């Protein structure tokens, strides 16, 4: 022993830091990837939308 | 620079000169060339290089699997001189 | 008769003159040794026969044909029959040793695929490196890399092999191998070896005609026996390691009473 | 001083014409010649790993480091302006007009441009290029020609990776703690982006920035003294020459097709 | 797959810890020793000529070109809001915040940083540091201690020349080529009247990006294989490691000073 | 005896070099330590200077421990060694006159007119007095090696170690370096250690030979009793023969299985 046991002990410590590194970059980079929304649309009627374009957000309150 | 080889009396008579640039009519037609050849005699040769000697070694393995052996006569000086330099083993055609 | 027959040629640089007036011949079937002291352009002498640089006014022959008066396509038809060997080994490091030997034996050739594998294994046994074919060339030593490129030089069966100072800084264990393969391949293939190594008990033991280039000129064109028994202060200075003589042991200067005490 | 004053300046002008005269003569023989297509087909794949693949690690990790600093500094200058929705015209417009083929060319000369000069310099000290002349083949068409075409098709390909990661890197620092949505950031980015204006013109200036970088890396690797100090002197010489050829051509390429 | 896959990771996990082990131990045994001021007084001026004086032919002649492209590209983008008043605003603010100690760091590590690795690596090839170690003189104080101090105080002295060539380099397009001389150009340049912003924070980033460049430039030159290929390998890896040390730390130094 | 390497054993992380070797050299004599290429002949002189520490063993410096004084004490022993290297060990950022006087400006306290009288006459011992204001890059291979010999005698040492001298040179300058060792051994009284591999010239000046083979000590004879040694490993390091204990040919790797198929 002691010629390969220290390599796996530092080996499993680096994968413990590698999987913890992916948990830091998980809330900001993984956006609109796993959190989906149901798809049902509505219809409106206006005379002029002004400077409104596609992908414009709606809001209530 | 010509390969004037013939097979009538079951003896492959190689003529011309064996080099590394003229080997196409003798390498492609090599399966049906030797089937029951027991003696190979060559006389009209001048010098055999490393590429020309590599073709003679491949004809021994095609004849050893048939069942019979083959003996070679009419050796030049340039054939056995390069054979001692390249250190050929006892599992190939010997110097007999 | 001869093979090279180098006439009066020169090679002068921008500041230093290397060759001034030389006359040298090389026969067929013999080993020519062109040795001399260091400092002079002994490497550039083999470059004139190949044609990599532009020499001065002169005329050198290669089986009757003038070497520097050739075109681009005409020069490559005669440069494939020399295959000179360098000092450290000019072998490629982007491939293994098995693909390094058959580098000219694959591009301009007519050999098929199963016959090419048998040609390299026959040429590697002539130098003793048959087992060293599945490794990187960077793992080899200095003396081991000279024999790996020696099998590359005998791929296309040349007629004028030019060694660029072999066994000059190796061990005496591998020095007996490199001095044996030159005399063995000369009698078995009929090739002409050109050795420019400055090893007077090693190159003279396998050569029959030596050349001495001390003062940028041909001063001794004797054999291996008449060279050691030639009464001359310049030729005997290079033999047997003579320190004092025509070569200045001290640096040429003066005013010894003006730089020590003041 | 007046008679001896030109002895040090006039001699440098003769060697300057011999330096640039040998670079154009080496590239003319390396390109115009025999059309080796089937022979140079495995040579282009081998010279694409150390130029395109091995230099891909530095540009990817610096693409997120060029958008997270540009997108964070660009937020403070647009404070008290009510223009937080116009971030796409600053992080994506400056990475395509000003940045892009300029910053990635400075990283190409350090990783791929510096190693290409030391590769030929190590083979010149061992005289591997001089051994190709004895094998009846052209040394300028076997070791120089696959290395020129592999560098002229990699730097325009590595420019798009520097832009798309840097655009996503600006969106990573954009919606991280500011509270803005993903609908206002990708709204102003679509404006003033069309054909032959910003996307095509970035690819136009990228291939010009790929010839002038690889020309110096192949010339100084071919023109070097075969010793231990000649390789290291020509290795650092290509980084200074490419820094003045990329930034020096920035003023020329801006006067044509503004934007 | 639990033991065979982790066998190769152990060879690249211990050597990475020993990589930073000899890097911090070499710099520690260079300044905690005896202090001499008159012994390194001729040695500091000699190393300042190679690092700081010979690097003026790259930063000064290209710093005008970076200042020129900030005026051409910064004019057509503001044709509807302010084409003359805000022309000198984005030039002086960008060069004093993120273009100062970062863009000049790639030019400092390309000439004075890449050649510093090849200078130390050449001494180990021909056994020059081993002959100095055989005497009673410390080899870590003659080639490391005056060479580290000649790179720490050089890059802040070279940043102000890069700033002064960028502000004046943007003045050729301000006072000329359909512009005003000093009415609307120089009046909008002194908006940062505070001494903390753009003066202290610009000098703080220039010192931090000077230690992290000269540390890797003296580490790859001190730890290299004594051959012809080991010096050229450490010269290439110096530019890659220094470019990620001035771009990866640029996001770190901005998040606490600009946020 | 100056150094007494009793049971020194050097072993690296991959390949070992020395395992229980023994070296013995007296004062005022020339001892050549010969050996083939591949083995650690360069690392043998590193253990005497104290640059690297061995795993098991010690070097007895005539009653003094070498690797046990690494705290401000090895520099007082290193001033009288002056190890000479194979290539140019002199600095390139100065002239050759400042290379010889380089140990004289930091160790000895000599005035400036007195320093010009003790350095210029040191170049006359090697024959380089006229080449004093020349650059080290302008020198040749044999001329730059003689400039390091004047630097070796700058502090009057007692144990000079020549790391592979007069190797890869012309016989003109090879006859110069063999004569300068004999002139500095009798007229000065120092101990020279040569680790070269050139056989037919180092035996004429040395008094003790140590041929290394199979990484062990196989020969400890003198310069005259070495040629009469009936050993297959010792005589193979002599005058050139190919075959011996070490094979020049690679072993059997199934040559019949890869030639024809």
């Amino acid at each position: 022993m002691q010629t390969k046991k220290n390599e796996i002990w530092v080996g499993i410590f680096l994968l413990a830091a590698l999987l913890a590194a992916l948990f830091v970059c998980l809330k900001a980079a993984n956006v609109t990837s796993i959190r989906t929304e149901p798809t049902y649309t509505l219809y409106a009627t206006f005379d002029n939308i002004g400077g409104l374009k596609a992908r414009s957000p709606v809001s209530i309150g | 620079e010509s390969l004037s080889w013939m097979q009538t009396g079951d003896t492959l008579a190689l003529s011309g000169e064996l080099d590394q640039d003229v080997l196409l009519p003798l390498w492609e037609m090599r399966e049906e060339a030797v089937k029951g050849i027991t003696c190979i005699d060559l006389s009209r040769v001048s010098r055999v290089d490393t590429g020309g000697l590599a073709l003679l070694l491949h004809l021994i393995d095609l004849a050893k699997k048939q069942g019979n052996n083959v003996t070679l006569q009419g050796v030049n000086d340039k054939v056995y001189t390069l054979a001692k330099l390249y250190n050929l083993p006892a599992d190939v055609l010997p110097r007999h | 008769a001869n093979l090279v027959d180098m006439r009066d040629v020169s090679f002068t640089r921008g500041n230093r003159c290397i060759f001034d007036n030389i006359s040298l011949t090389v026969p067929r079937g013999k080993i020519t040794a062109i040795m001399g002291p260091s400092g002079i352009g002994k490497t550039t002498l083999l470059r004139l026969i190949g044609g990599q640089i532009a020499p001065d006014h002169g005329e050198i022959l290669f089986d009757g044909e003038n070497i520097p008066a050739m075109s681009r396509s005409r020069l490559y038809t005669v440069r494939k029959r020399m295959s000179m060997l360098f000092q450290s080994g000019a072998l490629f490091t982007d491939m293994n040793v098995f693909d390094n030997v058959a580098y000219p034996l694959r591009e301009h050739t007519q050999l098929p695929a199963p016959l090419l594998h048998s040609t390299v294994m026959m040429k590697l046994e002539a130098v003793g490196l048959r087992g060293a074919a599945k490794l990187m060339p960077s793992e080899l030593s200095g003396g081991m890399a000279r024999r790996a490129a020696l099998a590359r030089a005998i791929a296309l069966e040349p007629d004028l092999i030019m060694f660029d100072e072999p066994f000059v800084g190796q061990d005496p264990i591998t020095m007996g191998v490199l001095v044996k393969l030159i005399s063995e391949l000369n009698s078995a293939l009929g090739v002409t070896c050109v050795v420019v190594s400055h090893d007077v008990p090693e190159v003279l033991s396998i050569a029959d005609h030596a050349w001495i280039l001390a003062d940028k000129k041909i001063v001794a064109h004797g054999s291996a026996q008449a060279l050691q028994a030639n009464p001359d202060p310049r030729v005997r200075q290079f033999l047997d390691g003579i320190a004092d003589g025509p070569v200045p042991f001290r640096y040429p200067a003066g005013d010894y009473h003006a730089d020590l005490l003041p | 001083m007046l008679l001896n004053a030109l002895a040090s300046l006039g001699h440098k002008g003769i060697k300057t014409l011999r330096t640039f005269g040998r670079a154009g003569l080496m590239l003319f023989n390396a390109l115009v010649g025999k059309p080796e297509f089937r022979k140079h087909a495995p040579l282009l794949v081998r010279q694409l790993y150390n130029v395109g693949v091995l230099s891909m690690l530095i540009i990817v990790v610096s693409g997120v480091f060029i958008g997270m600093v540009l997108g964070l500094q660009g937020y403070l200058v647009l404070t008290t302006y009510s223009a937080e929705t116009s971030l796409g015209m600053l992080v994506a417009l400056s990475l395509l007009r000003e940045l892009g083929p300029v910053v990635a060319a400075l990283l190409f000369a350090g990783r791929a441009g510096s190693a290409l000069t030391a590769e030929i310099g190590l083979m010149r000290a061992t005289e591997q290029l001089s051994s190709m002349e004895m094998m009846a083949v052209d040394p300028l068409r076997r070791v120089i020609s696959p290395r020129f075409w592999a560098g002229v098709i990699s730097l325009p390909l590595l420019t798009v990776i520097f832009v798309a990661v840097g655009i996503w890197g600006g969106s990573l620092v954009g919606v991280s703690w500011k509270g803005i949505d993903s609908g206002f950031f990708w709204s102003a980015m679509q404006n003033a982006v069309d054909w032959r204006m910003d996307l095509v013109n970035c690819l136009i200036k990228s291939v010009v920035f790929a010839i002038t970088v690889t020309w110096i890396s192949l010339f100084n690797g071919y023109d070097a003294i075969p010793t231990s100090a000649g390789i290291s002197r020509a290795t650092t010489r290509t980084v200074v020459h490419s820094s003045l050829a990329v930034l020096g051509l920035d003023f020329v390429l801006t006067a044509l097709m503004f934007g």
